[PDB]
RNA sequence: UUGACCUCAAAUCAGGUAGGACUACGCGCUGAACUUAAGCAUAUCAAUAAGCGCAGGAAAAGAAAAUAACCAUGAUUCCCUCAGUAACGGCGAGUGAAGCGGGAAAAGCUCAAAUUUGAAAUCUGGCAACAUUUCUUUUGUUGUCCGAGUUGUAAUUUCAA
RNA sequence: UUGGAUAUGCCAUAUAAAGCGCUUUCGAAGAGUCGAGUUGUUUGGGAAUGCAGCUCUAAAUGGGUGGUAAAUUUCAUCUAA
RNA sequence: GGACAUGGGUUAGUCGAUCCUAAGAGAUAGGGAAGCUCCGUAUGAAAGGCACGAUUUUUCGUGCCUAUCGAAAGGG
RNA sequence: CAGAAGAAUCAUCGAAUCUUUGAACGCACAUUGCGCCUUUGGGUUCUACCAAAGGCAUGCCUGUUUGAGUGUCAU
């Protein structure tokens, strides 16, 4: 079975030719299916298809982690790559802005704020 | 007043499959499903009609979306991968 | 166009309407030697620039 | 396929006279002088001229779609345009 | 310089048209090509009257991509198996996937790349 | 300043000035659509006491609304009831036009919020209001302290709810024994709850 | 008739997909509830109303 | 003639935003009839159902153009009480609050109208730098240009002053 | 992971700002809005309780309100748009 | 056996659909409407083009003039 | 059942995929219908044909750019 993490520590191009010699190894296990196979081709066949899937997350990981470096400390990044939490908590104030007050209200808060005191018995 | 021999003439659709809810409810002619309002932006529904409403509220489909953000909820939407 | 029709027919209409004597006096301007003799008293005290 | 109308493919495709290319580009004559000056771009005069002209028989000078598809995402029209900003 | 009007009408005059210059790309990852040659060539067919195109017609039958077009599955077949097409038929079956006829070329044999592909 | 002058002018409204000023206006704003963009308030001390600052993110618009009361949507005039139902014509709708002017306005611009609005002209067939907005996305409206209240949820579409000056208005909302009915689903739904307590 | 739409004939290819039989294996699984499909359809006696 | 400004347009211009669903509970609009009155037209049902619009985790309301007539109370909301009471009603059927008082909870405030005038002190955006992160996904800072703004953005003031 | 304290470290131009106290002083306070008539619709509100349409349209110790309409004169209270 | 079960089976440059318009639908401009939505289809719209030039104050000048959907019997 | 051999029809879940649609957004749609833009690539085939990727809805807001006006002037 195809692991990872030694499939993450290669390169691109040489993951290009794992994919399609996968591919390939699929196609032709789907024509021995067809011909006639064994129950050993019939759960290569699964094992093949997770392989690909596997190959192909790794690919689009390193695809996304490179455009998140390319775009890292910009002001505008793709969509797919900003936050997605909710619609409404993109569109709420943010807690510097949330928190912003006039000249007014500092010095209030400045010179009578609210005291930490007790009462004795 | 004319049942049979009258019913034999009857080849000709008046509502086909609709696009939006996939329901044999829309008018040719109209160009309007009778069940959901397709094309309206809005969605058909009536609150005398509280069986119609229960037959394709939200549950009845997949929610794949709303589930995916449950679980996001319940640990208080945080990303990046875990150390 | 729409806009320009806007523009010259209230042009007309402040001609034939009776204006009053409060907006009328807007008309009555300062005339040409006088307005560029105060105009040469006010750029030499223009306010300075942002980057003075 | 239905009929496929003439002048849609061929000499009429490939050349491009130049006041359509001064729309494609959206560029004025002088401008559009001057980056054929800057760049490597000269009239190629097709074979069949009343063809390319799609069957008009005035006399046009020709520009290869694709040198005035290159001119599209020349950086120098946009400093043109700053300049006139300016 | 008052500007002559010869037409009596007054037509939106031409300004210009900036084309886009994003300061991001809305997609941060192009997408790979949807339709590649192992997805466009689902399977071929086995049976007996597809032998019989095989066997005579130089005709390759093949279970293909809905999505898969003449073009595509020409390239596809050039592409995976080395032999040119020179006529290809399509059919939607009754159980809703497409189907393929594939003529070969005189200078290519159905039968040899039958064997090869493994079903024959 | 002149904002003192423009209001006590303002009061003078059957003054020869403003009577000239009326008529011009009204003409020129029929001649527009009815619903415009205003460049600027006509009326910049109204906007200003409303709550218009004059920075990026406020937005002025002007509309025109047919006067007069409401009229009976029902076909041929005909109600189908008892006869205490059978008015067609002398029929009045409950949120005034200063209510539909904002919320017309505020349908017309769905990425803003309807801040105020203040009328601004009249004639036999139209009142002209000037709707007062701001943008809710804009930082100068976003990192403003006195106006970040409205860039809230709860304050989408304040006009349609209810929550504008004239809608307040309209509702009834006020302190006191005159109104008494205030809220009146609540005040409604508050007596006509019967509370069964666990010991009776 | 002849003449069909593409959509008209994938609701037909589905609709014959599911006029089938059980799978027999189905019948012998673990707490398997399930005997014979309640789902059949006949061409005469039902129709699909599409 | 060039310019300035105003107004109004265009762009697949730069960056954003709106719809739809949900609707138990929130705010509105619109709006009946069956029913009761042993008939029935005012009335009742009901400021309800249906219809339509718009929200939130609560909403709405809210720091008195409020009560009271006291030795005076003191934003709003909810509970109990007031009270089936004052009152409204073919004064018929029926309908019907509020102040006080006791409790739950408590929290206060912001502009407009002022000449900074020895100094637009104010802010969006572009760019470049740094920094920061529930987060390479978040949020800012500083500099520098372009603009916005004197048809008024900051500071100062809100009647309790 | 978060919270409020604590130990110090660094950055912080009070050349600032603020509360309080007395003024022989001054004190800007929101308009087709208030109010009135009228017509609807509402309310327990009854000589209109609120809202709306139309007509008329204020004021400067002025304007509201004090649950029987009017004129007048006081008194409380509160300070809308 | 049109029933039950298992497989198999429909191949197009030329046959149709697609293209066109018909009655008619239906956006847009606008105007109504508390609104759902209604009306409206070249209308009270700035509703788009095409050509010439030693390159013009290397900041463009000079001319010339209607969506869409809707026919497997219509047109092609 | 067959079948292989950090297993698993395991749990969790912060990274991804997410077809055709749908408020549904190029125009449509009882038509896998009809278009346009940019880039890239393909092959016995190269002015041809094809493929792939990325785009093209409306309203409104801030700004930019290009404008129009017997609108207001200056000059
Ligand atoms: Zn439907």
């Amino acid at each position: 079975a195809l692991k990872t993490f030694e499939l993450r520590k290669q390169s691109q191009e040489n993951l290009a030719e794992q994919l399609q010699e996968l591919r390939q190894e699929l196609a032709s296990l789907r024509v021995q299916k067809i011909a006639g196979g064994s129950g050993s081709k019939l759960s290569k066949i699964k094992t093949t298809r997770k392989d690909i899937a596997r190959i192909l997350t790794v690919i689009n990981e390193s695809n996304r982690l490179a455009a998140r470096e390319a775009y890292k400390n910009k002001k505008y990044i793709p969509l797919d790559l900003r936050q997605k939490k909710t619609r409404a908590i993109r569109r709420a104030l943010t807690p510097y802005e949330q928190s912003r007050k006039t000249l007014k209200q500092i010095k209030k808060e400045r010179y009578f704020p609210l005291r930490k005191y007790a009462l004795k018995a | 007043t004319k049942g049979t021999q009258s019913f034999g003439m009857r080849h000709n659709k008046s509502h086909t499959i609709c696009r939006r809810c996939g329901k044999r409810s829309f008018h040719i002619q109209k160009s309007t499903c009778a069940c959901c309002g397709y094309p309206a932006a809005k969605t058909r529904s009536y609150n005398w009609g509280a069986k119609a409403k229960r037959r394709r509220t939200t549950g009845t489909g997949r929610m794949s979306y709303l589930k995916k953000v449950h679980r996001s909820f319940k640990n208080g939407f945080r990303s990046g991968k875990p150390a | 166009p729409e806009y320009i029709r806007l523009q010259r027919r209230r042009k007309i209409l402040n001609l034939r309407l009776k204006v009053p004597p409060a907006i009328a006096q807007f008309q009555k301007t300062l005339d040409k030697n006088t307005a560029t003799q105060v105009f040469k008293l006010l750029n030499k005290y223009r306010p300075e620039t942002a980057a003075e | 396929a239905r009929v496929k109308q003439k002048g849609k493919a061929g000499a009429a495709r490939i050349y491009i006279t130049r006041n359509q290319a001064l729309k494609k580009l959206q560029l004025t004559l002088a401008d559009f002088r001057r980056i054929c000056i800057l760049k490597g771009v000269y009239p190629r005069e097709p074979k069949n001229k009343k063809k390319a002209n799609k069957g008009s028989t005035a006399p046009v000078t020709f520009y290869y779609t694709k040198d005035i598809q290159y001119l599209l995402h020349e950086p120098i029209v946009q400093k043109f345009r700053e300049y006139k900003v300016f | 310089a008052k500007k002559v009007r010869t037409s009596t009408t007054f037509r939106r005059p031409k300004t210009l048209q900036l084309s886009r210059k994003p300061k991001y790309a809305r997609k941060s990852v192009a997408h790979a090509p949807r339709l590649d040659e192992y997805k466009i060539i689902v399977n071929p067919i086995n049976s007996e009257s597809a032998m019989k195109k095989i066997e005579d017609d130089n005709t390759l039958v093949f279970h293909v991509h809905l999505k898969a077009n003449k073009f595509t599955i020409k390239e596809a077949v050039r592409k995976l198996y080395s032999v040119e097409p020179v006529k290809i038929n399509t059919l939607i079956r009754p159980n809703g996937t497409k189907k393929a006829f594939v003529k070969l070329s005189a200078d290519a044999d159905a039968l040899d790349v039958a064997n090869r592909i493994g079903f024959l | 300043g002149a904002y003192k002058y423009l209001e006590e002018l303002a009061k003078k409204k059957q003054s020869d000035v403003n009577l000239f000023l009326s008529r011009v206006r009204a003409w020129e704003y029929r001649q527009m659509n009815v619903i415009h963009r205003a460049s600027r308030p006509s009326r910049p001390d109204k906007a200003r006491r409303l709550g218009y600052k004059a920075k990026q993110g406020y937005v002025i618009y002007r509309i025109r609304v047919r006067r007069g009361g409401r009229k009976r949507p029902v076909p041929k005039g005909q109600t189908y009831g008892k006869p205490v139902h059978q008015g067609v014509n002398h029929l009045k709708y409950q949120r005034s036009a200063r209510c539909t002017a904002e919320e017309r306005v505020g349908r017309y611009c769905s990425n803003l919020r309807v801040l105020n609005s203040y009328w601004v002209n009249q004639d036999a067939t139209y009142k002209f209001f000037e709707v007062i907005l701001v943008d809710p996305s804009h930082k100068a409206i976003r990192r403003d302290p006195r106006i970040n209240w409205i860039v809230n949820p709860v304050h989408k579409h304040r006009e349609s709810r209810g929550l504008t000056s004239i809608g307040k208005k309209s509702r009834g909302i006020g302190k006191g024994h005159r109104f008494n009915n205030s809220p009146q689903h609540a005040t409604w739904l508050r007596h006509n709850t019967l509370s069964l307590r666990r010991y009776r | 008739p002849s003449h069909k739409s593409f959509r008209t004939k994938q609701k037909l290819a589905k609709a014959a997909r599911q006029n089938r039989p059980i799978p027999q294996w189905i019948r012998l699984r673990t707490g398997n509830t399930v005997h014979y499909n309640m789902k059949r359809r006949h061409w005469r006696r039902t129709k699909l109303n599409i």
